[PDB]
């Protein structure tokens, strides 16, 4: 009874960390079929489950399993379960874009992993709340950088909370987390308009990644590096960014990455005059994007051709690639 | 101009222990 839902709480767990939640998920769900008297167990088990459904991108069924374990954890009195859960809260409605009442469950967790001396979960709370604070100011309006104060002060909020983060991490010797932190206020300062200030983190959570053997890492830290240096007018460095991708996108077979790549690579030359070398990366763009049947990104590619052939002369197939945008 | 999706890191979890280590 309470021995076999242990037993099939821990194959569900085996099961998650092995790659296989949805696998996974229906053994946690058998485990509370059966049941269990011992309630730190049980609170364990809604929080996995918690865990597996925001992992398989079930948000709404992942925030009723948090509140589940948050409540139980507080029935039975257990701190350090109530700030777990608090935590997890925190991030299933950022997620959900419930970004005040995210706020309010990070500090939670935070507040009682300070109140105990628990300095992994205070660093993880720290870096959960930079989050929250980082995802609130990139909801405004049109992305990327440049428009309400809240925005800024919302992202230099989450560059004092990422920075906080990594000095502790820095103590505790967490080179992982380090990186993530990096990552973070890399892209953070880039929405700030500090693109010198990215630029250096990103660097960092590069060198990180590397370190790791990271490749979705460096990868995300090459593109990353790219966009922040377009933004400092320095546009050769950025195709040189922007082609480490692309190199990194085809050897993880990564298609629409590998897409994004060409696209992002034919602004560039855009931007540096070099049209025939624009047009070559905007195709094979275009047919990546018909490979992924993105009817969005094939529009976009018809209409970054015709720009810059007209700056060529080509007017023939300017007109070629118009009409085929009106079709899309 | 358009750049996809700005990459920041994917969430992390780190806790696929804990009914193992309870």
């Amino acid at each position: 009874g309470s021995a076999s839902c242990l037993e099939l709480a821990l194959e569900g767990e085996r099961l998650c960390k092995s790659g296989d939640c949805r696998a996974g998920v229906s053994f946690f769900e058998a485990a509370v079929q059966v049941g269990t008297e011992d309630l730190k167990t049980l609170s364990a088990i809604y929080s996995q489950l918690g865990n597996a459904y925001f992992y398989l991108h079930d948000y709404a069924k992942a925030l009723e399993y948090h509140h589940h374990d948050l409540t139980l954890a507080r029935t039975i009195g257990d701190q350090l379960g109530e700030a777990k859960a608090s935590g997890n809260l925190g991030n299933t409605l950022k997620v959900l874009g419930n970004f005040d009442e995210a706020i309010v469950c990070c500090q939670r967790h935070l507040d009682i992993s300070r109140e105990l001396n628990d300095k992994v979960g205070e660093a993880r709370a720290l870096y959960n709340l930079g989050n929250v604070y980082h995802a609130k100011g990139k909801s405004f309006g049109c992305p990327g950088p440049q428009f309400p104060e809240d925005v800024r002060n919302a992202l230099q909020a989450a560059v004092d909370l990422y920075e906080e983060n990594l000095s502790l991490v820095t103590a505790l010797g967490d080179r992982a987390a380090q990186g993530r932190a990096f990552g973070n206020l890399g892209n953070t300062h880039y929405l700030l308009g500090n693109f010198r200030d990215a630029v250096i983190a990103h660097e960092q959570r590069l060198l990180i990644a590397k370190e790791f053997g990271d490749k979705a890492a460096e990868r995300r830290a090459y593109s990353n590096l790219g966009n922040a240096y377009i933004f400092l007018g320095e546009f050769e460095t950025a195709s040189e960014y922007y082609k480490k991708t692309l190199l990194l996108a085809r050897q993880l077979k990564d298609r629409a990455v590998e897409a994004q790549s060409c696209y992002s690579l034919g602004n560039t030359y855009t931007l540096l005059q070099d049209y025939e070398k624009a047009i070559d990366y905007h195709l094979k763009h275009l047919a990546i994007a018909q490979e992924l049947k993105d009817r969005i990104g094939e529009g976009r590619a018809c209409w970054s051709l015709g720009n810059a052939y007209t700056a060529l002369g080509n007017h023939d197939q300017a007109m070629h690639f118009a009409e085929k945008h009106l079709e899309i | 101009f358009y750049m996809g999706t700005c990459q920041d890191e994917p969430e992390q979890l780190d806790d696929w222990n804990r009914i193992a280590e309870l």
